[PDB]
């Protein structure tokens, strides 16, 4: 009714008390390469604090210390996925008996010690959060953090109670909770996660035995009590009944608000509520309030979204999920880059930041030093004065060779086109070193719109020629969007799959179809919006629609960098490609919004006038024009038909994709859709957005097309849905 | 049944926050000061028949804590059986005491009432007693809070009022207010603030400034334009009101209401009760009604309210002589003229918050015995009396001349 | 004119001030559970015919500050237009919101009003929002200021109510209300709180002792020894009560009503308004009234405001089959029973505030609503209800079942 015992598992901690009197409890999942906060932990620590009450007379210290190359790495996400609203009462009792284990800890009267070797994250953290002191090992790759709120989940295991108590409500949830950042050893010892560093694992132990001899021998009387069980304790930053944060509290939920820009995402509302809620209470108390909090985020369909995409769907994209079976790994030595552009040179960047020794060209040698010159006065100048390993940068830019048609790319495994989109110029610029490169050499191409196809026959070993699309900036974009073309190899395809793994980048495999993925998705994103405008809508309306969807730029904002004439190219492209194959094209009502903006000169922020007005390079507001152009006002739709408009459209046209075969998994529509396309995080994809659809017609794949039949019925038969779906 | 009738309507004067003349008397001194002044105008008022005693107060903490309104019973030597109840309806509280008491009389179980209300913003600042719609997280989140001076901005970048339109507002109600008291007619009805001595404190409503120009007020900075962007309520308020792309903040400290203290206090009754106790009627409370609208820009209450009290007493915009509405913003009249379409000479006629300060308890009934004396001052009949409210709500009165 | 009717009538359970279950519950969510209870009752209710929303707060700060009832209309979902004001009559807040909703409904202004009252004592303790006649001394030394407790001990010791007499009551509220809920007295108006998933929070009035003794009641000491010794309290009392030479201290723990959190609900309005909203009348609202006693024992208010009640209605003692009387303290109950002389087998039969609690805001709801379930139980027509005022107050209602 009320224990250590949630109501046959394998035992996961390993008992160890010494002659002084001092239990070290190592972690140790024996299922599992890693410590994870599942039934076997909650049985095998609800044993070991037990223990910990019975043999409370011969112990005087605890050592919580992990035997695995990390220290504890959140909950298991395969069983909180499955929670739904009738199990609400099992996730409550379930933290609730979690965190009991840890409060017994806790108020155990004896000092305990933190010994984290590796990552804690999540679960992991809250461990560590409930004990009296924390040792890290000062190490790079361990991380520490609540990331939960990535998950849609809060730290339900005391991560919140007991941050606000540590550093109070602004703090925790800032810097902490709110965005659930990872901090190294040595910066979260700067902040007052852990207490202090040592310089080796092996050194860890010993010293957590040592810091409890003397916490004993120093502080008798206060020795494992934490600072909000002590009478007199303040909270950093005062209580929501102290005037001074009585004054800017209500400027909380506004400033959280305004950084969602009124996304429907649960998670950041209610960290902030559970922590400002309990620490108007007692900690027991507001440790409660923290469950019920956390039991409504895993029991909704928000949690399960993004669950599914940054968890499962991640793990499958890393797995190799499309990436060939059975192919060998074929080593890689020099990589050749030809492009000096925004996205041409960063390329050089991810490459030669982990160790590959670029060789780039770019016609001659003045655009090849500007193309060297985007990693200069960044490589270094943005980015010594930063952490650690600032000295290390030699290795990182000694590798990059720029040159110019000089040099002949002697030696090299793999080219990296990255030149303007041209036909005809692309088919040279690859001819010049086509048999000066290493005889088995990947001939890669950043191409947005060109047939990948079409692209290979200006070589030889076409079998060899892939697209490999990354995005701008390249150094802060995660996707590579992979493309096979018609006679691309599933060697190449591998050897691609391994080289976008070593960067760091997320790959997704796409085959050879118009406008791929990403393009061709948000375009259609693109369109509904510039459709609303010619219908009359308000273009303030259409930006905050795009926002409060979870985009993270507004559709008209991204239609000024999206160049309107190279919308309009894309436009008269797809145009020419339908007719010439025999069929007939029907124009999307976006066109015609196209076509009469350049007609008015303003093409988007290339040429500094568009929807919005542009000044000394910074955007001003939307062009006050706008109104009496396309008769703003005359149409008022519900704000969330303009929302779900923008949504259904990247949703039906990301399934066709998959009907298509230019997607092989959803997994690839999820991740490609967030990382790519800026789809929001809180739909879990593009794809994902079907099965977990919500509104007033429902939840699931049968509400999804029954509300886009209801759009269809009302703004097009573009938005029926596709057969695929069985409506 | 019975009708309600007002018998009379006093006030304090309004003393400014900073160095004001007030902030030295506790309020509930205020209170009983007004009640030593009914007291002495019926001197043969058997205060036995006095059945309640309903004092508006928008921060009843510290010293407007603990039912205010009893302990100006008890510290005024007022029959025990007198009752004493505090309520809050923001900055409404002062006309809802009066619209309750009206109501407790025309229900025929209390004879006689007295209706009032209190504030002491230099001593119990505004927001002093906490709440949920601002502390609380999850409904600051789930009601979208916006400050009212953001709502303010908000219906003058909607409206299309600009920052001379709101300023020529706020000069207008700066040269009414200092006519009105230039040509006596606060004389009597404004009662001066005296000490235990007897020696005077405050006379006269020292927030005007009847030397406003035009030019002095565009030389004002807005002063909710920090509060915007470290807030971040101008984001707030553009999600629920899409349509609009930048919140044009017009309002400023020349053009907004003053933060003053003030008291002021009613006296309610039926006819029966007047004859009995030889009280001569001095206006007849026609109809009472409370509405609201949407409260992010919370300002636009007094329009559906005093639709609805029109529709009460079965009357039109032109049956109505003098329309009295807070002057919490310049917009916020601006808004309600161009609602209802109200010509500029019947609205706010002595001028308003704006000039001589908003005591926010004490406000309604301030401006309710203001337009008590008008009506017997131009011979005019009807008089309407509106408040905008906080969280949206509103409350309208109509009042005839007896 | 108008007749108001009682159409529904919930509270919530009260939890205790020590571990007890509604600590945890924010006092809104209190106000918000009744109105989602009214919600699934009559979901074909329009609320916008809703024009208010009172209740009742005596410790209207932090959590219960800046009008709770207006955050409860928003937070709600409730229309804009449903109003929503805090009052503050100390102990009856919550019975004066009913009789202010039904004097609102009588004068035709108000169609259909939700009373209420609500009050989180261990979240918000009592005193949190200060108060002249306690804070400031002039008035406290001149009002003579005596907390109840006092006052309730002064009553036994001039009325001869000795310890076992108190504790012999306090015994039988915890027999009546123990009896009453095995029963199911209080199954169909008990609204049990739930978190926002739905899991049970309290179902039951968990400060009840149903296994209480008159010799574990013996056994409990005087909880206001030390407040009188100490403050000086008793030479006050005795200054203004010179014929009685000492205080006999009487009053404990088991004879004192509880500290306790909860909320009450009640839906009221005219007989138009429920023909149209298709609502059955459970009682109608006969008379109000509102008087008072002396401050210092300040806990004899209920006397001359039911004396006061049944003059309204034209009735007497014997023309009332059930008599609520508030259980601040034993003794007053039965110095209510002894002015008035009622019998014991109707007054208070279902237990009252010594054993399920008093919730200051929300008593009075509580208990008016609790009276409506035992006239249609018993089949029975009037019943009176009334509670004892800080500062010597007192209000009265009298209901009779349709
Ligand atoms: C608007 C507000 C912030 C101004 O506060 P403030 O800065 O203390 O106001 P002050 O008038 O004392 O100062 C403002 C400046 O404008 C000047 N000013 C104000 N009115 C002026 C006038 N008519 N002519 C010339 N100057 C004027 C002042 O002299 C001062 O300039 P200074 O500082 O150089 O002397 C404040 O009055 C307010 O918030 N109003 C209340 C509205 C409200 O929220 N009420 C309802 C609460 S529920
Ligand atoms: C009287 C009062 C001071 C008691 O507070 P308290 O000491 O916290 O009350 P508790 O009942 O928790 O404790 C009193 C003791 O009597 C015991 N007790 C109470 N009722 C009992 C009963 N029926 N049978 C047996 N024991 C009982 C308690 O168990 C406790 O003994 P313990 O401490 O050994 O456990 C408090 O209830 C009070 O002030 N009442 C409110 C009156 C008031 O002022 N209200 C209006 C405000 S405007």
């Amino acid at each position: 009714g009320s224990s250590h015992h949630h109501h046959m598992p394998d035992n996961t901690i390993q008992w160890d008390k010494d002659a002084d009197g001092i239990v070290t409890l190592t972690m140790d999942d024996p299922s599992g390469s890693t410590n994870v906060m599942n039934e076997a932990y909650i049985e095998s620590m609800g044993k070991a604090v037990d223990r910990l009450v019975a043999e409370k007379d011969s112990i005087t210290g605890v050592v919580v210390a992990s035997a695995k190359k990390t220290f504890f790495a959140g909950g298991d996400v395969k069983t909180m996925i499955q929670a739904r609203p009738e199990d609400a009462g099992d996730v409550f009792n379930t933290v609730e008996t979690i965190k009991r284990q840890l409060r017994t800890l806790e108020t155990l009267g004896k000092p305990v010690v933190a010994a984290i070797n590796g990552a804690a994250l999540g679960g992991g953290l809250e461990i560590a959060l409930a004990c009296h002191h924390r040792i890290a090992a000062d190490v790079k790759g361990s991380q520490l953090g609540l990331p939960e709120v990535t998950l849609g989940l809060l730290p339900g295991g005391g991560g919140v109670t007991r941050t606000v108590r540590m550093f109070g409500i602004q703090n925790a949830f800032v810097s902490v909770l709110a965005q659930g950042t990872r901090f190294k050893p040595a910066k979260a010892k700067e902040i007052g996660l852990v207490d202090e560093l040592v310089a080796t694992v092996e050194e860890l132990v010993p010293a957590a035995k040592a810091w409890i001899k003397e916490e004993l021998k120093a502080n008798p009387d206060g020795a494992g009590v934490q600072p909000w069980d002590k009478k007199g304790y303040k909270m950093p930053g005062g209580t929501p009944s102290s005037p001074g944060l009585a004054a800017i509290l209500p400027s909380f939920p506004s400033n959280l608000r305004k950084q969602l820009k009124g996304a429907p995402m649960p998670a950041p509302r209610a960290i902030l509520a559970a922590a400002v809620e309990g620490a108007q209470v007692d900690f027991d108390t507001a440790s409660r309030i923290e469950s019920r909090y956390f039991a409504s985020l895993v029991t909704g369909q928000v949690a399960k979204n993004m669950m599914q995409a940054f968890f499962f769907d991640l793990q499958a994209i890393n797995a190799g999920g499309s990436r060939p079976e059975g192919i060998g790994k074929t080593p890689i030595k020099r990589i050749g880059v030809l492009g000096a552009g925004m996205m041409g040179a960063g390329i050089a960047y991810v490459s030669a930041k982990a160790g590959y020794e670029v060789v780039l060209k770019d016609v001659s040698l003045e655009a090849a030093a500007k193309g060297k010159g985007y990693s200069e006065k960044l490589e270094a100048k943005a980015l010594e004065r930063g952490r650690t390993t600032q000295e290390r940068s030699d290795a990182l830019l000694a590798r990059i060779t720029p040159t110019a048609d000089a040099a002949d790319f002697k030696g090299v495994d793999f080219v990296i086109e990255a030149v303007f989109e041209n036909q005809e110029l692309k088919h040279k610029v690859f001819g010049e070193i086509e048999d000066i490169v290493e005889p088995n050499a990947i001939l890669g191409s950043n191409t947005s719109t060109l047939p990948i196809t079409g692209l290979a026959t200006g070589v030889k070993r076409q079998e060899d020629f892939i697209g490999i699309a990354f995005f701008s900036p390249v150094d802060k974009m995660p996707l590579v969007e992979i493309i096979k073309g018609e006679k691309t190899s599933d060697e190449a395809l591998a050897r691609v799959f391994d080289y976008t793994l070593a960067i760091g980048k997320t790959p997704i495999v796409v085959n050879d179809s118009r406008g791929f993925f990403t393009s061709r998705v948000i375009g259609t994103f693109v369109n509904e919006a510039l459709a609303m405008l010619g219908e009359g809508v308000e273009p303030a309306s259409i930006e905050q629609a795009g926002s409060q969807a979870g985009y993270p730029a507004p559709p008209l904002q991204l239609s000024d960098e999206l160049n309107l004439e190279l919308m309009h190219k894309i436009a008269v492209a797809t145009r020419k490609g339908v007719e010439d194959a025999g069929g007939t094209y029907q124009p999307h009502p976006a066109e015609a919004v196209v076509e009469k903006m350049i007609e008015l000169g303003r093409s988007g922020r290339l040429k500094g006038a568009g929807f919005y007005e542009y000044a000394d390079g910074k955007r001003s507001g939307l062009w006050p024009g706008l109104r009496e152009t396309f008769k703003s006002g005359s149409s008022q739709p519900p704000l969330q038909d303009m929302i779900d408009r923008m949504l259904f459209a990247e949703a039906l046209e990301t399934q066709k994709c998959l009907d298509e075969g230019v997607l092989t998994s959803t997994a690839d529509a999820n991740i490609g859709s967030i990382m790519g396309i800026g789809f929001p995080p809180w739909t879990g994809g593009s794809a994902q957005f079907i099965v977990g659809y919500s509104g007033p017609a429902g939840t699931g794949k049968a509400a999804f097309v029954a509300r886009a039949r209801e759009l269809a019925a009302a703004y097009g038969d573009r938005f029926l849905p596709p057969e695929s779906l069985l409506s | 049944s019975e009708e309600a009738f007002i018998y009379e309507a006093i006030r304090t004067p309004r003393g400014k926050q900073k160095n004001g003349s007030l902030h030295e008397v506790k309020p509930l001194s205020l209170v009983v000061g007004l009640i030593d002044e009914l007291r002495k105008r019926h001197p043969d008022l058997d205060e036995n028949l006095i059945s309640d005693v309903i004092l508006g107060c928008v921060s009843p903490v510290g010293d407007q804590g603990g039912d205010i309104a009893r302990a100006a019973v008890l510290a005024s030597g007022m029959p025990v059986t007198s009752g004493g109840v505090q309520l809050n309806r923001f900055c409404a509280s002062g006309l809802e005491a009066v619209n309750t008491a009206a109501q407790k009389v025309r229900s025929g179980w209390d004879d006689l009432v007295l209706a009032g209300g209190v504030e002491s913003m230099s001593r119990v600042p505004m927001g002093s007693d906490g709440g949920a719609m601002g502390l609380d997280p999850a409904t600051n989140y789930d009601v979208m809070f916006v400050p009212q001076s953001i709502g303010a901005d908000l219906i003058a970048t909607i409206e299309g009022f600009s920052r001379e339109d709101v300023d020529a507002y706020a000069l207008r109600s700066q040269q009414k207010a200092a006519e009105a008291w230039s040509g006596g007619y606060f004389a009597k009805s404004v009662v001066p603030v005296r000490d235990q001595n007897g020696l005077l404190i405050l006379d006269h409503d020292e927030h005007m400034r009847p030397d406003t120009t035009k030019e002095g007020l565009a030389k004002l900075k807005p002063a909710f334009e920090g509060l915007a962007a470290l807030g971040g309520f101008d984001d707030v308020a553009l999600q629920k009101y899409h349509w609009v792309e930048k919140i044009n903040h017009v309002h400023t400290g020349g053009n907004s209401s003053g933060i003053v203290d003030g008291a002021a206090l009613v006296m309610i009754g039926s006819a029966a009760a007047g004859k009995l106790q030889g009280l001569t009627p001095r206006a007849r409370i026609v109809a009472t009604a409370t509405s609201g609208a949407d409260p992010v820009i919370m300002l636009t209450g007094p329009t559906p309210a005093t639709r609805k009290v029109l529709d009460r007493a079965g009357l039109t915009v032109d049956d109505i002589d003098l329309f009295e509405l807070n002057e919490a913003f310049a917009s916020v009249v601006l808004k309600f003229q161009k609602d209802l379409n109200i010509p500029d000479e019947k609205l706010n006629v002595n001028g308003g918050a704006i000039a001589m300060g908003h005591p926010l308890g004490a406000t309604g009934a301030m401006i309710l015995g203001t337009m008590v004396d008008e009506l017997e001052r131009r011979n005019a009949r009807r008089a309407l009396i509106t408040l905008c409210i906080g969280g949206g709500m509103g409350v309208a009165t109509i009042i005839e001349r007896v």
